[PDB]
């Protein structure tokens, strides 16, 4: 039920004291439309330029934490 | 010496008065690796 709708007290709705969460669920599905297109650390930014990228072009193998700037 | 020959160099009185003015060095048991996980 529309929280907008229920602002003028006059249709269906008088006193909604939870109002304020009428969308959140829809706007939750609505999220889960990128739950696979932003998966992982590299789909949520320009990986190059994180850490992980280093140990994996280095052969997956740990190094330094200051690799990226040396 | 008492029957005994302790071959050292010329010794130089002058080493003990050298001006070794003392500087700061604090040791951190428990501090950082090298590398991390
Ligand atoms: C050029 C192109 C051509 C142009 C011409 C053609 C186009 C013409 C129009 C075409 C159609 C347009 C559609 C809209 C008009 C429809 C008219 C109508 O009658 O509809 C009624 C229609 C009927 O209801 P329904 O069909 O039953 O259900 C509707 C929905 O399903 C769901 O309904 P709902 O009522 O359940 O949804 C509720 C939801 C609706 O969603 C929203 O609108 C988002 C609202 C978020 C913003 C809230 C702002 C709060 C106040 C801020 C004040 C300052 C603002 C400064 C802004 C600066 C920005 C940086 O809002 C909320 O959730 C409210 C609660 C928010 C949580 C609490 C926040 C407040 C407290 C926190 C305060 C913090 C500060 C405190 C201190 C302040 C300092 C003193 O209801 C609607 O409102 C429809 C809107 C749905 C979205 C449509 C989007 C379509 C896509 C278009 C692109 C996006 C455009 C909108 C972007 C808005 C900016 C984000
Ligand atoms: C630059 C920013 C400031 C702009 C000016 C100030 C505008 C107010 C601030 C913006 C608020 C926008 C976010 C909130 C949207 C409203 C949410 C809401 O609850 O509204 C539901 C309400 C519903 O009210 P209702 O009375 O119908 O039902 C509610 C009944 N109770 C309260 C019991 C639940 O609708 C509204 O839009 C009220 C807000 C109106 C604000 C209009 C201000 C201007 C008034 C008209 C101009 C008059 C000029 C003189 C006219 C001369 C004669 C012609």
């Amino acid at each position: 039920y529309s929280f907008v709708k229920s602002l003028t007290h006059n249709g269906f709705h008088m006193l909604r004291v939870f109002r304020h969460f009428a969308f959140v669920l829809p706007a939750t599905v609505l999220a889960g439309l990128g739950l696979f297109v932003y998966w992982g650390d590299d789909n949520k930014c320009y990986s190059p330029d994180r850490f992980p990228y280093l140990k994996k072009r280095a052969g997956d193998m740990a190094l330094p934490l200051n690799s990226l700037n040396q | 010496y008492e029957d005994f020959v302790f071959t050292t160099p010329y010794f130089q009185p002058e080493s003990t008065f050298k001006s070794v003015p003392k500087l700061f060095s604090d040791i951190l048991l428990g501090g950082v690796e090298w590398v991390y996980t």
